[PDB]
């Protein structure tokens, strides 16, 4: 919930070195291929039958920008990480019925994709910080599961 | 379990690893200890400080078993039953920690092999490490 | 995976169920909907009110699949392949709800056979339900 | 979670028809039996080698008794699970290093042990009432998990 400003500077300084739109597209696409039951929530999105189809699915990329942009906002208020996502936890819990364990899985994809794009510069310290960000975002998207 | 596609991607992916295994196995452990510090309580006797002789030599052992698992996919309970006894009977590792370690391994392969770490390969490897986890965490 | 005593306990426990399995499945589903009502969303076409004829006849189905699984413990992937197509490929059930139904089924068994639901039998059946769950939520 | 009075009356009503020391002793024992890696947290307890040894362990009985006392203390403050489980949450977090996922395993063992003792009186409605309680206890045990 609270990073050291060393960790905080690590996340914002490496976020500036990636293009958030393809971070979201790849992460959401990698969730769908690695944890394919997640596709059940995406039937209006068209073809999700294979890895290449998910990666070539135009609405999956479009939805990754929505996901990643709201994630970007989370990176601007790491201290009130709960309030920015309260509309989203509202929406995933009560209208879509996404099990809260799956929020961790998408955050793991964001971490794996950051490593993919950044190579050596995604050090264990870089991951340690970003793990804290996705852990807190995931718990935030779960605050309304009763 | 795995599919023929998953089995094909595992051998192929591990095949493209080569002599890098021992290195990846140590970096994975180093990523786990740094991201998930409670995992360090499983190695109270180890150095576990960044750069370490013991953690590096232990990463090789982790990398060796995975290579064995990667070529024995149709019989993991047999080729991993010695390792099951250590982690499940002896150490009693909490299953949650095998997911943390699995995750750091995929970060390592993503960080080192961009071009080969495709979403399909990623998917097959997550089932690979999850099958290995199940055996290593199971009593039997 | 399962041990010899798991297999023995699962088979022993399954024998004591007898013709009550059809009802134990119907009760397990009803307990799953009553406690975890978001699992109703997997059965929109069902009357899921308690005592519904549809849940009754479906508990008999789930039952028949569990007894089949209990007598083919070595190779669940083969004997449940057609059922893995249903729950994974087309239905795409989140693995979490198998844990839910597994728990409700063990609640049912504890609620109907107290002298037979020993801690040892319980541990074996939990692993039994974990093995069938892994088979059905696999291969999308 | 918040409970309707019909659910509070159901939970407190059925609680007064079991003896908690049996529930606690049986729930902790079944946890260690069903989920063997939880034994790792109980090395000063001695023999946990078999289901036989576990359910015969006198320290297990003793600890299940104290666990059920705290659970019972939660049953009287359902609308205050945070504050009532603050002390035990930080102990499990910072000292014991107990992964928070395991709180729900013990909670589930409490449900199953109630069904064992109560038979058909542990109705599906009875289960859903108790399921809400243990999920609240499990949540409260794990939000001061920094
Ligand atoms: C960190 C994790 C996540 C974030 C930040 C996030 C964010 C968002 C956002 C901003 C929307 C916009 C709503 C819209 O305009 O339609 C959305 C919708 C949606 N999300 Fe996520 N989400 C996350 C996790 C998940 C997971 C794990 C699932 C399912 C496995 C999921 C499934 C959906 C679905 C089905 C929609 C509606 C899509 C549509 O109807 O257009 N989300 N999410
Ligand atoms: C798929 C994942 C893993 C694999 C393949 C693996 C493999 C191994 C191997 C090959 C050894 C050496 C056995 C020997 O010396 O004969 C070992 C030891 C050990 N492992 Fe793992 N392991 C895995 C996950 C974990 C996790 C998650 C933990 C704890 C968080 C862990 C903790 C240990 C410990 C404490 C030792 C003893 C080290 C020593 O005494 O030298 N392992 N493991
Ligand atoms: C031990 C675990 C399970 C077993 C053995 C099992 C078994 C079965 C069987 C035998 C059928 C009927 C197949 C046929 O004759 O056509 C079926 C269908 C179905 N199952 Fe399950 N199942 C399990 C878990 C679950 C869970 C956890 C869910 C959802 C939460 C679920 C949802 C469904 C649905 C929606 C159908 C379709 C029924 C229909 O369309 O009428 N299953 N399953
Ligand atoms: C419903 C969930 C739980 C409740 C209500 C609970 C409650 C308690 C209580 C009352 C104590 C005694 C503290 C004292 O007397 O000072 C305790 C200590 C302890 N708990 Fe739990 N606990 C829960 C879950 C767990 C889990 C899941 C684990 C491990 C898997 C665990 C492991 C321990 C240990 C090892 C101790 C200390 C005993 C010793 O050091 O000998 N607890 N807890």
């Amino acid at each position: 919930v609270h990073l050291t400003d060393a960790e905080k500077a690590l996340v914002t300084g490496l976020w500036g070195k990636v293009k958030p739109e393809e971070i979201g597209g790849e992460a959401l696409g990698r969730l769908l291929a690695v944890y394919p039951w997640t596709q059940r929530f995406f039937d209006s999105f068209g073809d999700l039958s294979s890895a290449s189809a998910i990666m070539g699915n135009a609405k999956v990329k479009g939805h990754g920008k929505k996901v990643i942009d709201s994630f970007g906002e989370g990176l601007k208020h790491l201290d009130n990480l709960k309030g920015t996502f309260a509309s989203l936890s509202e929406l995933h819990c009560d209208k879509l019925h996404v099990d809260p364990e799956n929020f961790k899985l998408l955050g793991n994809m964001i971490v794996i994709v950051m490593a993919h794009h950044l190579g050596k510069d995604f050090t264990p310290a870089a991951q340690a910080a970003y793990q804290k960000v996705v852990a807190g975002v995931a718990t935030a998207l779960a605050h309304k599961y009763h | 379990v795995l599919s023929a596609d998953d089995k094909a991607n595992i051998k192929a992916a591990w095949g493209k690893i080569g002599g890098h295994g021992a290195e990846y196995g140590a970096e994975a452990l180093e990523r786990m200890f740094c991201s998930f510090p409670t995992t360090k309580t499983y190695f109270p006797h180890f150095d576990v400080s960044p750069g370490s002789a013991q953690v590096k030599g232990h990463g090789a052992k982790v990398a060796g078993a995975l290579a064995t698992a990667a070529s024995h996919l149709d019989d993991l309970p047999a080729a991993l039953s010695a390792l099951s006894d250590l982690h499940a009977h002896k150490l009693r590792v909490d299953p949650v920690n095998f997911k943390l370690l699995s995750h750091c391994l995929l970060v390592t392969l993503a960080a080192h092999h961009p071009a080969e770490f495709t979403p399909a390969v990623h998917a097959s490897l997550d089932k690979f490490l999850a099958s290995v986890s199940t055996v290593l965490t199971s009593k039997y």
